[PDB]
């Protein structure tokens, strides 16, 4: 009804006619993600889970995560997790060409979707990602002072951005990846469906620490483990993104102030997990703050927070109990 | 797909701008393939 | 200020004035070599005015959504919807 | 998704071959000629 | 060794971030200094050759006249003006502007730029003193490390 | 983008100062945003307004240091060549102030700035002091009155240097 | 790591309870529940 | 006997809690004093034996040079430098840094640490003056008791 | 009397000798916050005693206590070091 309804019910009636047709569930959830009706698609997936169908959902939601990461919807990627989302089985839009590298041939086909998300992020004009790669002055594998068609078409791979974040924390990060886990042969061990999402969620967390998206980095910080260390790494990467060398003009300054505001939110999150660790078993929290980390060169988290330069984590009473 | 009356189209401008704003936001957010009639009279002229 | 300066410093800016007086004597006068000008297209300025009108409508829809996201209008529409709910509830009693 | 805006006999023919081939339709009531016919038919048949 | 106490530990970090505003006050002060120094050393000593003594004369008295030590007996002896009133019966009439420029200078410096530095030190002590204890706990960790 | 021009965004103060003082060391610095390449390189480098601002700073600092050495030293019995250099200099600033007078939006838009009033004051007091010294060069009292006018000149020169 | 994961879930449940204890989310859920109460009240009238 | 009036009664408690910040300023000031005093008494008097007169020379002039009394005529008489300009033609060249260290000292003390004490006295007077009348009523009870 | 004893015991719990580290400081600030709540409660009961029968409240503040060594409640509040109880107008009416 035209004059008896609102102006914002017309997208609801087109999406109700979209959900009236059956058999096109990935494109139905894609137009639900375009029309931004979250509870209607939640009612559709709840009615599909109540009726007992799961195989059409498990076909649909991998391309729905891929399109929802490509089109920046955080509440949809909060919603599709919990319904056996399977983050590591993401596939890109196009196919990556052969580059004759043994390290680049071991990438298990979701890293090309992360590089497709980085190439879609760098396609905007006046983007800081393209100027930061152009001021990085590094190779395709991320080796310093080594600056081709391979180095141009594959300029935004995940290992090069991993080396940019490894130089962006300190001089002693040395990030490790294990892409030989992602195989059909390592299926009989029990806990590996934890580990194959979690590091993979960490890779998308690094894409969500590059593009200043707080809610998706919070959700992949929730999915992955080592939350205190990744929150202080998030505060150090946003605190070095807030100056770098390309964000120095007057035209980016509220943008870099936005960087400071996000950095503050993750360091509050680090204090809050340690606030829960000051809530119960503070001797176990003192053993946690004395514990060595394998993501650095064997330093504990107070030295990680001092290399992050985080004042709120150093002013906590559990950290001051370890220091005292 | 948009269908309608070709030569008998006569609407008020407020309802025409309401249908045009709803179809403009639907065609902008959808990226859809619009199939109308081919002639230049009425609602196919409006959708064009 | 420094868009229109001739670049050469104070001691040598008189040589740039002699060069500017030579271009004023040659060009925009007799025996002119070349004069350069630029005019914008009508379709480009029409794209600017339709882009300005669409951004004006996007700002007024975003400012209307942000003005309804304030606490004062939320308390006001909560008060008027509770008063309209008591009126529809009084219609429900009279119907009972 | 097929949207019927006002319409005539051939618009009802495209709505007939939209429904008989399984395409869902959107009829905007209060617009005009054949859409009030289709809205009156659906509101007579299925509206409680 | 003052970083153990809770008082003096933020006062060091406050003194370093006050020394940045001291360097800002150096960049504001050097224009009025060197301008009144070249003008006053030209008006006191005409027809004299340039040396290092002229450079001591443009650096010495302008700097120390903003702290309260006015050298008006030494300026009266330097300008060779004789009288009970210090500037009436001079040999040349251009040395009678040697107080007058000095008047403008201390209105440039003693009452204007110094009170601008009290205003920047009040904002600097506010920006330290809202976050003092985190800097003290950070320096307690740097003492432990 | 109008301020930097064809220079992108990553330049320091000392980088454009070292490329201004050495034009042959500008070329190794890559081109930011055979003969035509290097020429268009110093054409897009010296056509920027930031290079014109650093040229006017350094040139007004060379003025204030050279007139500090002029006013603090003794005047001669004849007109020295540093006074001739300051005369030709300030003529070039007088032609620059008349160039800013004709190429503006108005008389009141030119004179509403404080700096244009101050730069006229220093051109007017330098011509009063130079005509006071060059009315009679072989008198000590004309050098005394001319150095008294030149004291006000070097005060408002340092007060223009705040721009 | 299991103690860190359990304290991460206890912090996010306590931060969700503290985020719903703010005044802005209380006024927001009061507004949406009054709008849903008018919708259920309109269903009660139509039923009467 | 000033505790009967409502004005002077909180001003005593304000003066005692300002005297704690005075003792804080003593602990900040003694480093610059004794450092410029040992350096300036070494540069003015070389090849002289240590006595109590050297200890008066490291305590006397540094302390009184931060209050505005600069002793540059007495330092010019003490360094035995002769001239119309006070430091050009000295016997030794190391006494020409005796103003220069003094320049750094008053930039240490006269404009830096004193204005830090104005900032701590402003925060001290705010922390007294938000709660002045409770201290006056407590001292009225201590007058009654 | 028990509210002023509660403020004195929480004010001596807020320093003592064991709560002196940096790791307990918000905890001892919590001690100050509780101490403030009981001294507000003491003022509020005396605020009800300033609400009606202030001569009976002046006889209450002059009354001796058996829980101490025969001192009244203003001396108990001075041994508690409580500024809000001394600044009340009924206590200042007894002092005046
Ligand atoms: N597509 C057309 N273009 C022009 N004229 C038409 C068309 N279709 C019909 N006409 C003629 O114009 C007159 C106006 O009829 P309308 O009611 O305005 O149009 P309608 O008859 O509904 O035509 C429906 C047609 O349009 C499309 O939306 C749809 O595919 C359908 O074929 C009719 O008598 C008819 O003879
Ligand atoms: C902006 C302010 C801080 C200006 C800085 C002050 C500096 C540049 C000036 C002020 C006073 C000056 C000193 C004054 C006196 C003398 C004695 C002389 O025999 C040698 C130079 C020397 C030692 C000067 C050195 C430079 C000096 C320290
Ligand atoms: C805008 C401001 C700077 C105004 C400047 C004021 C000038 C024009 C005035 C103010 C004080 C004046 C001086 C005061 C007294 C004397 C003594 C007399 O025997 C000769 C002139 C002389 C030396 C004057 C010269 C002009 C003078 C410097
Ligand atoms: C508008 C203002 C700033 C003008 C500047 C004033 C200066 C340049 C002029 C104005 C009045 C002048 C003075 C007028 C009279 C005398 C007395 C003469 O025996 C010596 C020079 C002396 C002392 C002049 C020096 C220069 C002087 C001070
Ligand atoms: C941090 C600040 C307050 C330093 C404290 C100042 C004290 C330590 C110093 C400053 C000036 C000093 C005095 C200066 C002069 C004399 C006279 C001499 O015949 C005996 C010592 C005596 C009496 C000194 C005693 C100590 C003294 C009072
Ligand atoms: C980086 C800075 C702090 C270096 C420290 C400077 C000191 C230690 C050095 C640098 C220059 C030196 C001076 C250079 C020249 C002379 C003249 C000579 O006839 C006596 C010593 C004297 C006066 C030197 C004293 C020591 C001196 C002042
Ligand atoms: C970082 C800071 C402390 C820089 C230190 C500046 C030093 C190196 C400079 C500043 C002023 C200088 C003095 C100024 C003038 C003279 C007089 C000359 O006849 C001998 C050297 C002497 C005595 C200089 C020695 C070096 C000196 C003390
Ligand atoms: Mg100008």
């Amino acid at each position: 009804s035209l004059q008896e309804s609102g102006i914002d019910e017309f997208d609801d009636c087109i999406l109700k006619a979209i959900f009236s047709s059956q058999g096109k569930l990935g494109n139905k959830l894609k137009q639900a993600m375009y029309f931004d009706q979250l509870d209607v698609a939640k009612r559709a997936l709840s009615e599909a889970s109540k009726n007992g169908q799961h195989n059409e959902i498990a076909a649909c939601i991998n391309d729905n995560l891929m399109a929802a990461m490509m089109h920046n919807k955080p509440h949809f990627v909060e919603l599709y997790l919990g319904f056996d989302a399977k983050i590591y089985e993401l596939k890109p839009s196009e196919e990556v060409a052969k580059t004759n590298i043994t390290a680049l041939d071991e990438l298990p086909s979701f890293a090309l979707a992360i590089e497709e998300l980085y190439k879609r992020e760098a396609k905007k004009p006046h983007s800081h990602v393209q100027r930061l790669v152009s001021l990085s002055n590094t190779d395709v594998l991320g080796r310093h002072y080594r600056v081709r068609d391979l180095a141009n078409t594959r300029a935004y791979n995940v290992l090069r951005m991993d080396q940019i974040f490894a130089r962006l924390v300190s001089k002693d990060f040395s990030v490790n990846r294990d892409f030989t886990i992602y195989d059909s042969k390592y299926d009989k061990v029990p806990g590996i469906q934890f580990r194959r999402t979690a590091q993979a969620s960490h890779m998308l967390f690094l894409w969500a620490i590059c593009l200043d998206r707080f809610r998706m980095a919070r959700h992949f910080w929730l999915i992955g483990d080592q939350s205190i260390i990744n929150a202080l790494v998030a505060s150090r990467i946003l605190e070095r993104l807030s100056t770098h060398r390309a964000l120095q003009g007057p035209h980016l300054a509220e943008e870099r102030a936005k960087m400071q505001h996000n950095a503050k939110k993750f360091e509050e999150l680090a204090v809050g997990v340690l606030g829960e660790c000051h809530g119960s078993d503070s001797h176990m929290a003192s053993e946690m703050l004395h514990s060595k980390n394998d993501m650095f060169n064997k330093k504990n988290a107070i030295n990680i927070a001092y290399d992050a330069k985080s004042l709120a984590f150093l002013s906590h009473p559990a950290t001051q109990s370890v220091i005292n | 797909s948009v269908t309608g009356g070709a030569r008998n189209f006569t609407l008020p401008p407020r309802l025409e701008t309401a249908i045009a704003k709803g179809l403009r936001l639907a065609a902008q957010r959808t990226n859809a393939w619009v199939v109308t009639g081919g002639t230049n009279t009425g609602v196919m002229k409006l959708t064009g | 200020e420094y868009k229109d300066r001739p670049f050469l410093p104070a001691p040598f800016i008189l040589l740039a004035h002699v060069h500017m007086l030579f271009m004023r004597l040659l060009r925009l006068c007799g025996v002119h070599t070349q004069e350069h000008e630029k005019i914008q297209d009508d379709e480009t300025k029409r794209k600017i005015t339709t882009f300005e009108a669409l951004n004006t409508d996007k700002f007024l829809r975003r400012w209307e959504r942000e003005r309804q996201e304030m606490l004062e209008a939320r308390v006001k529409m909560t008060n008027d919807n509770v008063v309209q709910a008591m009126g529809m509830m009084d219609q429900l009693l009279e119907h009972m | 998704v097929t949207i019927v805006v006002q319409g005539g006999p051939g618009t009802l023919g495209t709505a007939l071959q939209a429904v008989r081939q399984g395409t869902p339709i959107v009829v905007v009531d209060g617009s005009g000629l054949a859409a009030d016919v289709l809205a009156y038919a659906y509101n007579f048949m299925h509206n409680p | 060794y003052y970083a153990l106490s809770k008082n003096l530990g933020p006062k060091l970090i406050m003194m370093m971030e006050m020394m940045k505003d001291v360097s800002t006050f150096v960049f504001l002060l050097l224009i009025f200094l060197i301008g009144y120094g070249v003008a006053a050393q030209s008006l006191l000593s005409p027809d004299e050759d340039f040396s290092s003594r002229t450079f001591i004369g443009v650096l010495f008295r302008p700097y120390f006249q903003i702290y309260g030590e006015l050298f008006l007996d030494d300026l009266n002896s330097e300008a060779n003006c004789l009288g009970d009133t210090p500037f009436t019966e001079c040999s040349r009439e251009t040395v009678r502007m040697v107080p007058f420029f000095l008047a403008v200078y201390i209105l440039g410096s003693n009452v204007l730029l110094v009170n601008l530095l009290i205003a920047m030190f009040n904002d600097t002590y506010m920006k330290v003193q809202e976050a003092a204890e985190d800097l003290w706990r950070k320096q307690n960790y740097e003492l432990c490390a | 983008a109008d301020w930097y021009g064809h220079l992108k965004s990553v330049t320091s103060f000392w980088a454009v100062l070292f490329a201004f003082f050495f034009p042959f060391f500008v070329l190794p610095f890559i081109n930011f945003s055979g003969a035509h390449r290097l020429r268009r390189k110093f054409a897009k480098f010296y056509s920027a307004p930031y290079t014109r601002f650093i040229s006017d700073l350094l040139s007004h600092f060379v003025l204030c240091v050279v007139t500090s050495y002029f006013v603090l030293d003794k005047l001669e019995d004849t007109i020295s060549a540093i006074e001739w250099i300051l005369l030709v200099w300030f003529v070039a600033l007088l032609l620059e102030e008349l160039r800013q007078m004709i190429f503006c939006d108005g008389i009141a838009e030119y004179i509403s700035d404080t700096w244009n009033r101050l730069d006229l004051i220093m051109i007017t007091l330098f011509f009063v002091g130079f005509f006071t010294h060059a009315s009679d060069p072989s008198n000590q009292d004309s050098k005394v009155v001319s150095k008294g006018i030149h004291a006000f000149l070097v005060v408002v020169l340092w007060l223009r240097f705040m721009r």
